């Protein structure tokens, strides 16, 4: 589709300091906007859509960089979030929605996951067009329980994954292998002669 | 190239100042370049590459890099507890830098490894030694005030450091570290001794959450957290002795070579 067909120019765009003239913003905003709603993603072009709006400032554009963002979480466990918030001056953090997002993103980074869920104004605006929002946060979820937990209360995962349905539950419980089990299922001679040297050594 | 390597590190440090860390760091990574012909050409031009390298140390997560590079330019003590002796070549002026540097340095070095240093440093005043203390302390609440009093010296441009950033990210892993210390080492643990413990920390539910929150950074490790009962779980010892017998033989050496 659209992701698709701008990759090729975009890729180019990157690959010189064409990247750095925001005449150029036009044409990667809209490439945000693909990645949003056909959950695709480019880091490197969403930094440099950051980068070009520090540098010119009249060009700040308020949803494309909470998509940025938000994609940018999408992405976790990896720097993605990090690197972007390295991107983006105090006085714009400090702005809405960035401010909120910024908190949302602490939460997910602190893993408060129930805090998050319940902070997360589920009807919000700028969550409606990025697909697979929910469940890419989930993903991470599960990365840092398959790290964190060797058993867990069947209740307990639904919750952190948002409040979950039994049979939604089960669709994630599947789709990293994890079972219920009483409950959900989910998971010589080189040393004496070092000895003989370092006694020599002391005694000598 | 030695003026051309200047003009980088002044060009990347204008950046930063103004500029995004990214550019600045790749910068930093073509940026290096033979020691030598800075040392022939002055003493100070080596202090502010290592003061670079520090910067870019400090942006990076890691602070070993920064460490090193700081320690070159200034004294730093070093692994065995050594003291690291810096030359006084350098013009007076050049030498303020450096100690300023080596003053922005502690807060990378504190997190290095250890302890409670500040010989090298001025006895007298408190700004850094009263840092220390209240690390060592392991309580927030004289952390917390210690930042509020010296706001003056975090501020130091306004704009260029607007929020604080750094600073309280860093307070943030340092009070983390006293937890880990305990560091388990015990195979099961009364839930009331460790919300005695976790307590102190500011949010009240931490141990519910602080605890678990803990074992996900794995600096720590909690065993039956969750549990029903309630209460917390907790060849290569043949390494660690000879490890610890390599160790006492090199100190021997330097002592008959000495």
């Amino acid at each position: 589709a659209m992701f698709e067909q701008m990759r090729a120019n975009v890729g180019k765009l990157l690959k010189g300091i064409d990247r750095y003239n925001p005449e150029n913003l036009a044409t990667l905003e809209r490439y945000v906007e693909t990645q949003a709603k056909e959950n695709a993603y480019d880091l490197e072009a969403n930094l440099a859509v950051l980068k070009l709006y520090q540098f010119n400032p009249a060009f700040f554009q308020t949803t494309v960089t909470a998509q940025i963002l938000l994609k940018a979480l999408t992405n976790l466990p990896h720097t993605d979030f990090t690197l972007c918030k390295c991107m983006i001056d105090q006085a714009h953090q400090e702005e809405r929605p960035i401010r909120q997002i910024l908190y949302l993103g602490d939460l997910l980074e602190t893993c408060h996951f129930q805090a998050f869920w319940q902070a997360l104004d589920e009807n919000m605006d700028l969550l409606e067009g990025i697909t697979g929002f929910e469940d890419s946060v989930r993903k991470f979820i599960c990365h840092v329980v398959g790290i964190t937990y060797q058993h867990i209360d069947r209740w307990l995962l639904a919750e952190m994954l948002g409040d979950l349905s039994d049979s939604q539950l089960k669709v994630w419980m599947s789709k990293y292998g994890w079972s219920a089990d009483e409950q959900i299922f989910i998971c010589x001679x080189x040393x004496x002669x070092x000895x003989x040297x370092x006694x020599x050594x002391x005694x000598x | 190239k030695m003026l051309g390597y200047f003009s980088l590190v002044g060009l990347l440090r204008l950046h930063s100042l103004l500029g995004d860390y990214y550019q600045a760091i790749k910068v930093l990574e073509n940026i290096e370049l033979n020691k030598k012909s800075m040392y022939s050409r002055v003493p100070e031009c080596q202090v502010t590459t290592y003061y670079y390298v520090g910067f870019a140390y400090l942006m990076m997560r890691r602070y070993q890099d920064a460490i090193r590079v700081f320690a070159n330019i200034l004294l730093y003590i070093q692994r065995t507890k050594s003291m690291f002796q810096r030359t006084t070549y350098k013009y007076e002026m050049i030498n303020k830098q450096n100690e300023q540097m080596h003053a922005l340095l502690a807060i990378a070095l504190t997190m290095y490894p250890m302890r409670i240093d500040e010989s090298i440093h001025l006895q007298l005043r408190e700004k850094y030694g009263d840092k220390m203390l209240r690390m060592q302390k392991g309580d927030p609440q004289v952390y917390e005030e210690l930042f509020s009093y010296s706001c003056p010296k975090f501020l130091s441009e306004p704009f260029l450091q607007q929020l604080k950033v750094f600073s309280d990210e860093v307070q943030q892993q340092a009070q983390l570290s006293t937890i880990r210390s305990f560091l388990k080492l015990y195979t099961t643990m009364p839930v009331a001794k460790l919300a005695g413990f976790l307590d102190l920390t500011e949010q009240e539910f931490r141990i519910q959450l602080l605890v678990f929150k803990h074992k996900m950074k794995n600096l720590v490790w909690t065993s039956g957290i969750s549990a029903l009962d309630g209460e917390f779980q907790s060849x290569x010892x043949x390494x660690x002795x000879x490890x610890x017998x390599x160790x006492x033989x090199x100190x021997x050496x330097x002592x008959x070579x000495x």
